[PDB]
């Protein structure tokens, strides 16, 4: 699985 | 992917002051990290376990919860990033990785405003493409 944010910055 | 198959959550920590620095080990705040789903299902339908990576300053820093709620409640005195991987049923399903700074102390924004309790909480998305027959199952139930 992938996450929709990046790893330390997010909307 | 034919099958795209997106889970909402939250995760991040809540901390509370005490007050005052305990004596015996300088701890000023309890606090609480955790996962959960963004809408209201058993993650544990398809979530293994969820591992949350503490500073060496902990025992037993590398914590692992295998059950909701998925959270893991301590003492303790300073801010650090901690690290939480979530392990899905299917071992091939990549596990997902978030990094969360432990959020102790109360803006005065937030303060002015009667806040007692700090929370620092984020959205992201677990997103699935084409996963087993099994996960696509359980992710659906």
């Amino acid at each position: 699985a992938r996450t929709k944010q990046t790893a330390r910055k997010s909307t | 992917a034919s099958v795209t198959i997106v889970k909402p959550i939250v995760y991040g920590n809540v901390a509370r002051y005490f007050g005052k620095k305990r004596e015996e080990d300088g701890h000023t705040h309890q606090w609480t990290v955790y996962v959960k789903p963004y809408r209201n299902e058993d993650m544990s339908a398809y979530v293994k376990k969820i591992q949350f990576k503490l500073h060496e300053s902990y025992g037993n820093p590398l914590r692992v919860v295998t059950k909701p709620p998925y959270e893991i409640t301590e003492t303790g005195w300073g801010e650090f990033e901690i690290i939480i991987k979530i392990f899905f049923i299917d071992p091939n399903e990549r596990p997902v990785t978030l990094y969360h700074l432990l959020k102790l102390f109360q803006s005065d924004t937030n303060a002015m405003l009667g806040k007692k309790t700090v929370v620092s909480e984020f959205y992201d998305e677990m997103i699935f493409q084409d996963p087993t027959a099994m996960m696509q199952q359980l992710l659906t139930t």
